[PDB]
RNA sequence: AGAACUGGCGAUGCGGGAUGAACCGAACGUAGAGUUAAGGUGCCGGAAUACACGCUCAUCAGACACCACAAAAGGUGUUAG
RNA sequence: GCAGUCAAGCGUUCAUAGCGACAUUGCUUUUUGAUUCUUCGAUGUCGGCUCUUCCUAUCAUACCGAAGCAGAAUUCGGUAAGCGUUGGAUUGUUCACCCACUAAUAGGGAACGUGAGCUGGGUUUAGACCGUCGUGAGACAGGUUAGUUUUACCCUACUGAU
């Protein structure tokens, strides 16, 4: 349930990578499995940047979080990307949060800072991020 | 509106059906107009909403 | 098989004028003039008098005489045509949304738009051929004329008209909505 | 795949079937002239764009034995009965 | 494997919206057989990878017809191959089976395309082990492990260049 469109952001979480757990849902990583909305290519990896819903299973956390498939939201990306004012900017890590299909998130709460494009797309990430960029 | 009902109807409903290559044709039609079918005499009405 | 002979016979009133000559139709009329090019079917017109004009197929097979008949009623058309004239009456049909028909002027061109078919927020316009005239008629709710002197251009408009307001992707047996030729006559 | 009778190919060129071991015509010394076979005569291509009575219009017409394919079932297309 | 004809019946009523028994006519060479014409003074043999093009019996996209088509969703059919038809777990696999994304994850051909293009996991030399069989040497369209992949400077084709 995006909230609007987004302009293009450099992929840098492919199928297969692990991203922090940036919210308090008991979980401590997120292992992405797929992308919504990606294309299809022969041999190209599906891959997610900022303020994409992915496919994820939890690895390391509480074990009724554990081994199953459950949407997630990225909301920081080391990789760098280019905004439209011309600053290519990144951050320390990849974090993301469980989110239902919808967008609610799974849990209340959100530790460090939150792009400015995923807060955009997803008011219910913007209401529990406490700093934006 | 049955008066305005009955004209949209005459253009829309009062129709013939071609068994084989589901063709819209004139009520009184006794062969379909098409080549695909070969001119088939096989014609059903068109079935009416409810 | 090759029929010998088949005739036709074309009646002409009194203030009408018909030229033929290498089957190009003429008809001079009260009303105006019309015009018409027959030179694919091969017949031979004759004039009785000026009141009776025949025409005529020499050795003809029964697809080549079913024309001739053709050839009579398209004649038999233009005289009554520059005589009474054609009227074409139709009918706006909708459920819910009304629909609104105006006549618009696009760079001299004589344009008619319908609005608000379906609720849709598309403008659709159909041209009005020359010769043909349309109006609103009064006392009568949702109803469009259109006059002319020569019936295909009559009928091919009013037709436009028609076929410019077809639902897309819905039960046509429900959605019963456009605007119907309802009436065809003469204007007298 | 296996038999019967005959004619062939194999052992065989030549004219014809565009092309082909077996089909059609015809079997062979070296030449000239005449006439034909099977097959052909719009142009390629030698030879009537000959004559005569009909039929057929196909938004996948049809066009010659062996032979290089089409059926059941249908059409108020057209023709005759 | 795919497509027709006929219509007893199914479909609340109603043969033919969508289906359809008993019968019957075909098409295809992406199955497997039958045959043994070509090759045993050798046409490199499974699959995958890579890359081009072709077929339509159309999964998606464009425009339409039909419905037991109210809407939404879906189903049947037409013109259409222009344009797309994927990422992974197990298996050498073709095949199969799940996870997931997607407008959609359609089926096929090109010497069962493609080894002087690769790869060599499988099959199918010689080493070795097991089970059953054999007195034995040994056998097994049973399992298991280790096992050399050669040459283009010629002609043509193609790509560029005089
Ligand atoms: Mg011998
Ligand atoms: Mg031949
Ligand atoms: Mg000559
Ligand atoms: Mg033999
Ligand atoms: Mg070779
Ligand atoms: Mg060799
Ligand atoms: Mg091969
Ligand atoms: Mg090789
Ligand atoms: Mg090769
Ligand atoms: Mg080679
Ligand atoms: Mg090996
Ligand atoms: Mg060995
Ligand atoms: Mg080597
Ligand atoms: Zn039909």
């Amino acid at each position: 349930g995006a909230q609007g469109t987004k302009f293009r952001i450099s992929l840098g979480l492919p199928v297969g990578a692990i991203m922090n757990c940036a919210d308090n849902s008991g979980a401590r990583n997120l292992y992405i499995i797929a992308v919504k909305g990606s294309g299809s290519r022969l041999n190209r990896l599906p891959a997610a940047s900022l303020g994409d819903m992915v496919m994820a299973t939890v690895k390391k956390g509480k074990p009724e979080l554990r081994k199953k498939v459950m949407p997630a939201i990225v909301v920081r990306q080391a990789k760098s990307w280019r905004r439209r004012d011309g600053v290519f900017l990144y951050f320390e890590d990849n974090a993301g949060v469980i989110a239902n299909p919808k967008g609610e998130m799974k849990g209340s709460a959100i530790t460090g800072p939150v792009g400015k494009e995923c807060a955009d797309l997803w008011p219910r990430v913007a209401s529990n991020s406490g700093v934006v960029v | 509106e049955p008066s305005l009902k009955a004209l949209a109807s005459k253009y829309n409903c009062d129709k013939s059906v071609c068994r084989k290559c589901y063709a819209r044709l004139p009520p009184r039609a006794t062969n379909c107009r098409k080549r695909k079918c070969g001119h088939t005499n096989q014609l059903r009405p068109k079935k009416k909403l409810k | 098989m090759k029929y010998i002979q088949t005739e036709q016979q074309i009646e002409v009133p009194e203030g009408v004028t018909v030229s033929i000559k290498s089957r190009i139709v003429k008809v001079v009329g009260p009303r105006g003039t019309l015009t018409k090019n027959l030179k694919h079917i091969d017949v031979t017109f004759t004039k009785v008098n000026n009141q009776l004009i025949k025409v005529a197929v020499h050795n003809g097979g029964r697809k080549h005489v079913a024309a001739l008949r053709t050839v009579k009623s398209l004649v038999d058309n233009m005289i009554t045509g520059v005589t009474k004239g054609y009227k074409y009456k139709m009918r706006y049909v909708y459920a819910h949304f009304p629909i609104n028909v105006n006549i618009v002027e696009k760079d001299g061109a004589k344009f008619i738009e319908v609005r608000n078919f379906l609720g849709d927020k598309k403008i659709r316009n159909v041209p009005v051929r020359d010769g043909v005239t349309i109006e609103f008629s009064t006392n009568v709710k949702d109803e469009i004329v259109l006059s002319g002197n020569s019936v295909e251009d009559v009928s091919q408009n009013a037709a436009d008209l028609q076929q410019i307001c077809r639902v897309r992707n819905k039960d046509i047996r429900k959605f019963l909505d456009g605007i119907y030729v309802s009436h065809k006559g003469f204007i007298t």
